[PDB]
């Protein structure tokens, strides 16, 4: 069928099963390695705790001393209650109008796709940054982090990468405008 | 907020109204901001009913699309702020 690839590669994440409580981390984590290999970044698994694999994709920029763009976001999706959904809440099916309906396609694997693809077009089309990106796809989120993300900004792994600044999800909006989460000095929930 | 000035001159750029909201002490971002990396959290999701968790999670297509489009304006904005103090 005709498609968008972009909607195609989308559609295929969206059927890799990461649902919790056991996500097939192991095949998102190979989806990961092999669009790294197709798109030639550099691929980085940092295990943080056993069965929890970290993937870092890497775009080195021009200047690659000064401090990086993180990318980040979460490979797991929460549970379904599959007899209330209209199509298969894993089959990524998309209707005559133009909806993908999927658990994941808000919360947040939209949003990986979208910094693959951004970094696909804007590197084979020949441009180039002095900040190197890497995108940084962590399990466990949905259930808070404690094998995920808090325990990857303590590895050296992650200080290597010199962050200076992070994009995460945020949340969809009804209206023609776009939330943000804006945050700045020390984040208010440590202040405290 | 240097990184906050590119990302919002983007959107005028773009035409995108924007909502800033508080950040919530949630997600990778908690753990982010929290060892002092600067931080935003953003989906590019408009015209869309906020159904994260719910039965019937959707997205359309040219939302999705779209979303691709804003991060390629994104990325050379954010990746081409130039040297702070930060990065010494
Ligand atoms: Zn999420
Ligand atoms: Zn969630």
């Amino acid at each position: 069928e005709e498609e968008h690839p972009s909607v195609t590669l989308f559609r295929q994440y969206l059927r890799i099963r990461t649902v919790q409580p056991k996500p097939d981390y192991g095949a998102a984590v190979a989806f990961f390695e092999e669009t790294a290999r197709q798109l030639g970044l550099g691929c980085q698994k940092v295990e943080v705790a056993p069965g929890y694999v970290v993937t870092v994709l890497t775009w080195p920029g021009t200047n690659p001393t000064l401090s990086s763009i993180l990318l980040n976001s979460h490979t797991d999706v929460v549970p379904v209650f599959k007899e209330h959904w209209s199509h298969d809440p894993f089959e990524a099916f998309k209707d005559s109008e133009g909806y993908i309906y999927a658990r994941g396609a808000q919360d947040m694997k939209c949003v990986s796709i979208q910094y693959l693809e951004a970094v696909r077009r804007l590197k084979v089309e020949g441009h180039r940054f002095p900040r190197t990106i890497h995108m940084t796809f962590v399990p466990d989120e949905e259930v808070g982090g404690h094998q995920g993300m808090e325990l990857f900004v303590q590895r050296p792994e992650f200080h290597a990468l010199r962050a200076g600044f992070a994009l995460d999800e945020g949340i969809a909006n009804p209206t023609d405008a776009f939330t943000v989460f804006y945050s700045e000095r020390s984040p208010w929930w440590v202040r405290v | 907020n240097p990184w906050w000035a590119a990302f919002s001159r983007v959107c005028k750029d773009m035409n995108l109204t924007l909502e800033p909201e508080i950040m919530p002490a949630a997600g990778d971002n908690r753990y982010i901001r929290a060892v002092g990396v600067p931080a935003l959290g953003f989906s590019p999701m408009n015209r869309t009913p906020v159904l994260l968790h719910d039965h019937d999670e959707r997205l359309h297509e040219a939302v999705f699309l779209r979303g691709v489009d804003i991060y390629t304006r994104l990325l050379p904005a954010l990746a081409s702020v130039p040297a702070l103090p930060s990065d010494s």
